[PDB]
């Protein structure tokens, strides 16, 4: 418990140091503040543009022309001003639909990564995940994915199943392993070593069914006090 | 100085033997980056680190040892 | 059968608008951004495109490869696996894969960032892993793990107890072969069932060859060609026509992009969905009913194929 709290301490310092020096990080919600700036940028600037009118100015053709011919300079710029909103709202209708995609997948990843654990592999984050904290960001949210990630492997021989007298036996939870002189039974995912046992293992038929099937003793914690 | 690439002629970046990560992406697998004299280098992108896997049919790998980690989405 | 990728186009909306005409490039300036804007419209889909690609594919971190002798317990993954034989490792379903998939006007298509070659790599590494490791090279280094072993796992995780698979391993690897089996043949016949894939190369197929028929178009204009309005009318004149030419080749484009827009949003769509689908399916086993096909899932294999991904579930 004192190594998983100080690796998880340790974990969470590092997202201080990372954050603190590393301004590119944030670079999906600063990237929605630039599109969304340079869409109104772009906006504006298209009243800048004549359209084929005698002025992009507005005044200068009001100023200068009669309603005869000032109607149709006006109308010039008419179409292209309505043309440059209708490229701006067809654009922010498509940004707005791949934001609402976003939304909802951060939702869910609220829903299943902070209120629940998820089995989704690579949904919340690599490794398998233990749990994950929101924190709230500019347009945006931020996950610390929380996982265990396994870090220091040993080779063993394996098998599917043990030999004890005649009698196949499976493990109940785990995978048998060798040191390379004894047989043991282990979690998948963290080397604990324990003894084969009636407890440890389940058995089904006999030997001649299973390919890469090993002799070796299963204990009975029965029998020694059978014995006592 | 002048490389045939499969996305076009590329001009003026210095073609390199070696191959990095994805700096600024050209296409057809070729990337270019800035690197020492400096120099912008072009070279086709790595994929990852090569990784002959242990594997036969009974040996397995089991972890001693785990590593809690945080990582930021 | 799911699409992660659609060709990567740029159009020079000056060159198709104006077609090199000096008369008619002065005149576009007018309509000022509009053309700097298509650009960075389409210049965004396309590097979309790549990102859709590194997404699905590049989940792996290492090019995990498989060794030498391939002793699965009974499964024969050859079909699968990488072919020797090729100048792309593609492997032999990855090679019907990619047979059953099939504008001087500043229209251009712009090269993928990864080549096929590089696809088929990444695959052939997830494949790799997840043959001799299981799930673990998803969760951090290759564990390797004996194929009948890594199976009997699958099988504790569908709650069918892991002595069913060794009591009928022969059974279950020989269903495994036989079902491969029936994947080469119903690629090396059934021509429609890439039709996903295909959808997507026709519907951009279309929509170019839309945008290259409405330059012949008059949108009212005396002619459709830009060369004859320059060359038989002279400026007080010939503007009234070539401002007819820009309007209607101008509303053409923003049609164009629009659409590929909208696009590249169901191709992005189908690409997280993809991505999902390898995490889940290929560096995992999902528990999600009919996420990763029909039946209680046990393990997934990626194929690279043309702008997509095909999972054998």
């Amino acid at each position: 418990q004192k190594l998983i709290a100080n690796q998880f301490n340790s974990a969470i310092g590092k997202i201080q140091d990372s954050l603190s020096s590393t301004a590119s990080a944030l670079g999906k919600l600063q990237d929605v503040v630039n599109q969304n700036a340079q869409a109104l940028n772009t906006l504006v600037k298209q009243l800048s543009s004549n359209f084929g009118a005698i002025s992009s100015v507005l005044n200068d053709i009001l100023s200068r022309l009669c309603p005869p011919e000032a109607e149709v300079q006006i109308d010039r710029l008419i179409t292209g001003r309505l043309q440059s909103l209708q490229t701006y709202v067809t654009q922010q209708l498509i940004r707005a639909a791949e934001i609402r995609a976003s939304a909802n997948l951060a939702a869910t990843k609220m829903s299943e990564c902070v209120l629940g654990q998820s089995k989704r592999v690579d949904f919340c984050g690599k490794g398998y995940h233990l749990m994950s904290f929101p924190q709230s960001a500019p347009h945006g949210v931020v996950f610390l994915h929380v996982t265990y990630v396994p870090a220091q492997e040993k080779n063993f021989t394996t098998a599917p199943a043990i030999c004890h007298d005649g009698k196949a036996h499976f493990p109940r939870e785990g995978v048998f392993v060798s040191n390379g002189t004894h047989w043991f039974v282990t979690q998948r995912n963290f080397y604990e070593p324990q003894i084969i046992t009636t407890d440890n293992t389940f058995v089904s038929g006999n030997c001649d069914v299973v390919i890469g099937i090993v002799n070796n003793t299963v204990y009975d914690p029965l029998q020694p006090e059978l014995d006592s | 100085n002048v490389f045939q690439t499969r996305a076009g002629c590329l001009i003026g970046a210095e073609h390199v033997n070696n191959s990095y990560e994805c700096d600024i992406p050209i296409g057809a697998g070729i990337c270019a980056s800035y690197q020492t004299s400096q120099s912008i280098i072009a070279y086709t992108m790595s994929l990852g680190a090569e990784n002959s896997v242990a594997y036969s049919n009974n040996s397995i790998a089991i972890p001693t040892n785990f590593t809690i980690s945080v990582t930021t989405e | 059968i799911l699409p992660v990728s659609m060709t990567k186009t740029s159009v020079d909306c000056t060159m198709y608008i104006c077609g090199d005409s000096t008369e008619c490039s002065n005149l576009l300036l007018q309509y000022g951004s509009f053309c700097t804007q298509l650009n960075r419209a389409l210049t965004g889909i396309a590097v979309e495109q790549d990102k859709n690609t590194q997404e699905v594919f590049a989940q792996v971190k290492q090019i995990y490869k498989t060794p030498p002798i391939k002793d699965f317990g009974g499964f024969n993954f050859s079909q699968i696996l990488p072919d020797p034989s090729k100048p792309s490792k593609r492997s032999f379903i990855e090679d019907l894969l990619f047979n059953k998939v099939t504008k001087f006007n500043g229209l251009t298509v712009l090269p993928p960032l990864l080549t096929d070659e590089m696809i088929a790599q990444y695959t052939s590494a997830l494949l790799a892993g997840t043959i001799t490791s299981g799930w673990t090279f998803g969760a951090g280094a290759a564990l390797q793990i004996p194929f009948a072993m890594q199976m009997a796992y699958r099988f504790n995780g569908i709650g069918v107890t892991q002595n069913v698979l060794y009591e009928n391993q022969k059974l279950i690897a020989n269903q495994f072969n036989s079902a491969i089996g029936k994947i080469q043949d119903s690629l090396s016949s059934t021509a429609s069932a890439l039709g996903k894939l295909q959808d997507v190369v026709n519907q951009n197929a279309q929509a170019l060859n839309t945008l290259v028929k409405q330059l012949s178009s008059n949108f009212g204009a005396i002619s459709s060609v830009l060369n004859d309005i320059l060359s038989r009318l002279c400026p007080p004149e010939a503007e009234v026509q070539i401002d007819r030419l820009i309007t209607g080749r101008l509303q053409s484009l923003q049609t164009y992009v629009t659409q590929q827009l909208i696009r590249a949003a169901e191709i992005r769509a189908s690409a997280n969905l993809a991505a999902t689908k390898m995490s889940e399916c290929v560096l995992g086993q999902s528990k999600r009913v009919d996420f990763c096909g029909k039946g209680y899932h046990l393990m997934s294999f990626p194929q690279s194929a043309p702008h997509g991904v095909v999972f054998l579930h």
